[PDB]
Protein backbone atom coordinates (compact mmCIF):
# COMPACT_ATOMS: atom_id res chain seq x y z
CA UNK A 1 0.00 0.00 0.00
CA UNK A 2 1.64 3.04 -1.54
CA UNK A 3 4.87 1.21 -0.76
CA UNK A 4 6.88 -1.02 -2.96
CA UNK A 5 4.93 -3.72 -5.28
CA UNK A 6 6.61 -6.89 -5.99
CA UNK A 7 7.65 -6.40 -9.25
CA UNK A 8 10.19 -3.43 -7.78
CA UNK A 9 11.32 -5.48 -4.84
CA UNK A 10 14.93 -5.80 -5.13
CA UNK A 11 15.69 -8.98 -2.73
CA UNK A 12 14.04 -12.74 -2.26
CA UNK A 13 11.59 -11.75 0.86
CA UNK A 14 13.65 -14.06 2.89
CA UNK A 15 16.12 -11.70 3.25
CA UNK A 16 13.96 -9.22 4.88
CA UNK A 17 12.40 -11.76 7.30
CA UNK A 18 15.04 -14.15 8.32
CA UNK A 19 18.24 -12.15 7.74
CA UNK A 20 18.52 -8.05 7.67
CA UNK A 21 19.81 -6.47 4.21
CA UNK A 22 22.88 -3.96 5.11
CA UNK A 23 24.11 -0.94 3.38
CA UNK A 24 26.50 1.63 3.70
CA UNK A 25 26.42 5.22 3.49
CA UNK A 26 27.30 8.65 4.35
CA UNK A 27 25.22 9.88 6.89
CA UNK A 28 24.34 13.77 6.51
CA UNK A 29 22.34 14.16 10.22
CA UNK A 30 19.11 13.43 11.87
CA UNK A 31 16.45 16.62 11.71
CA UNK A 32 13.47 17.47 13.96
CA UNK A 33 10.41 17.81 11.78
CA UNK A 34 7.47 20.00 12.74
CA UNK A 35 4.94 18.32 10.33
CA UNK A 36 4.39 16.88 2.25
CA UNK A 37 7.14 15.40 0.37
CA UNK A 38 8.20 18.92 1.06
CA UNK A 39 9.29 17.78 4.24
CA UNK A 40 11.96 15.00 3.05
CA UNK A 41 13.03 17.44 0.20
CA UNK A 42 13.77 20.92 2.36
CA UNK A 43 15.67 18.27 5.46
CA UNK A 44 17.61 16.67 2.82
CA UNK A 45 18.78 20.29 1.49
CA UNK A 46 19.13 21.52 5.16
CA UNK A 47 21.34 18.53 6.13
CA UNK A 48 23.20 18.62 2.99
CA UNK A 49 23.77 22.55 3.29
CA UNK A 50 24.99 21.69 6.77
CA UNK A 51 27.59 19.08 5.64
CA UNK A 52 29.00 22.07 3.56
CA UNK A 53 32.65 23.57 5.09
CA UNK A 54 32.98 24.32 1.06
CA UNK A 55 34.19 20.57 -0.29
CA UNK A 56 32.03 18.59 1.81
CA UNK A 57 33.15 18.10 5.59
CA UNK A 58 34.07 14.24 6.47
CA UNK A 59 30.74 12.68 6.87
CA UNK A 60 30.48 9.18 8.74
CA UNK A 61 29.98 5.76 6.96
CA UNK A 62 27.15 4.18 8.59
CA UNK A 63 25.52 0.90 8.04
CA UNK A 64 22.07 0.35 7.74
CA UNK A 65 20.12 -2.79 8.85
CA UNK A 66 17.18 -3.42 7.40
CA UNK A 67 14.45 -6.26 7.91
CA UNK A 68 10.59 -6.31 8.23
CA UNK A 69 10.83 -5.55 12.49
CA UNK A 70 12.60 -2.19 11.26
CA UNK A 71 15.49 -0.57 10.55
CA UNK A 72 19.26 0.21 12.42
CA UNK A 73 22.24 1.82 11.62
CA UNK A 74 25.55 1.71 13.74
CA UNK A 75 29.00 3.77 12.90
CA UNK A 76 30.70 1.82 9.85
CA UNK A 77 34.17 2.23 11.56
CA UNK A 78 33.02 2.36 15.46
CA UNK A 79 30.19 -0.06 15.34
CA UNK A 80 28.23 2.25 17.77
CA UNK A 81 24.26 2.03 17.72
CA UNK A 82 23.29 5.54 16.14
CA UNK A 83 19.55 4.31 16.34
CA UNK A 84 17.48 1.69 16.17
CA UNK A 85 13.84 2.26 14.79
CA UNK A 86 10.79 -0.18 14.77
CA UNK A 87 9.06 -0.25 11.82
CA UNK A 88 5.32 0.85 12.90
CA UNK A 89 7.47 4.11 14.06
CA UNK A 90 8.72 4.68 10.06
CA UNK A 91 6.26 6.87 8.12
CA UNK A 92 8.12 7.12 4.91
CA UNK A 93 11.73 6.98 2.96
CA UNK A 94 11.83 9.35 -0.09
CA UNK A 95 15.05 10.32 -2.58
CA UNK A 96 15.95 13.60 -2.09
CA UNK A 97 14.57 15.48 -5.89
CA UNK A 98 17.73 17.74 -5.80
CA UNK A 99 20.49 14.80 -5.06
CA UNK A 100 19.17 11.27 -6.49
CA UNK A 101 22.59 10.11 -4.68
CA UNK A 102 20.53 11.84 -1.30
CA UNK A 103 17.69 9.63 0.42
CA UNK A 104 16.24 9.93 3.88
CA UNK A 105 13.72 8.40 5.89
CA UNK A 106 11.56 9.61 8.40
CA UNK A 107 10.75 8.36 12.23
CA UNK A 108 8.28 8.82 14.57
CA UNK A 109 9.98 9.86 18.31
CA UNK A 110 7.41 11.75 22.01
CA UNK A 111 5.32 13.66 19.56
CA UNK A 112 7.67 15.02 17.09
CA UNK A 113 9.17 13.66 13.80
CA UNK A 114 12.85 12.78 12.51
CA UNK A 115 14.12 13.06 9.50
CA UNK A 116 17.43 10.96 8.65
CA UNK A 117 19.67 11.61 6.29
CA UNK A 118 21.89 9.73 4.14
CA UNK A 119 24.05 9.70 0.81
CA UNK A 120 24.75 6.78 -1.33
CA UNK A 121 28.19 5.96 -2.56
CA UNK A 122 26.65 5.58 -5.39
CA UNK A 123 23.41 7.03 -7.29
CA UNK A 124 22.03 3.61 -8.30
CA UNK A 125 22.43 2.50 -4.43
CA UNK A 126 20.29 5.02 -3.11
CA UNK A 127 17.75 3.86 -5.83
CA UNK A 128 18.16 0.46 -4.55
CA UNK A 129 18.46 1.30 -0.68
CA UNK A 130 14.77 3.10 -1.15
CA UNK A 131 13.38 0.53 -2.66
CA UNK A 132 14.50 -2.17 -0.22
CA UNK A 133 12.80 0.10 2.93
CA UNK A 134 9.81 0.90 0.64
CA UNK A 135 9.61 -3.84 0.11
CA UNK A 136 10.51 -3.74 4.16
CA UNK A 137 7.20 -1.93 4.73
CA UNK A 138 5.28 -3.98 2.41
CA UNK A 139 6.92 -7.13 3.51
CA UNK A 140 6.19 -5.86 7.52
CA UNK A 141 2.51 -5.59 6.21
CA UNK A 142 1.97 -9.07 4.49
CA UNK A 143 3.05 -10.64 7.84
CA UNK A 144 0.44 -8.69 9.80
CA UNK A 145 -2.66 -9.07 7.80
CA UNK A 146 -1.93 -12.74 8.10
CA UNK A 147 -1.35 -12.73 11.91
CA UNK A 148 -4.57 -12.09 13.24
CA UNK A 149 -7.60 -14.24 12.11
CA UNK B 1 12.09 10.53 -7.77
CA UNK B 2 11.16 7.64 -5.57
CA UNK B 3 9.11 7.76 -2.08
CA UNK B 4 6.96 5.14 -0.41
CA UNK B 5 4.84 5.33 2.65
CA UNK B 6 4.80 2.58 5.13
CA UNK B 7 1.35 1.11 5.50
CA UNK B 8 2.36 -0.16 9.27
CA UNK B 9 2.49 3.78 10.33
Amino acid sequence: TASTPVQYWQHHPEKLIFQSCDYKAFYLGSMLIKEGTESTQDACAKMRANCQKSQMKKVPTIILSVSYKGVKFIDAANKNIIAEHEIRNISCAAQDPEDLSTFAYITKDSNHHYCHVFTAFDVNLAYEIILTLGQAFEVAYQLALQARK
Amino acid sequence: PLSFQNPLF
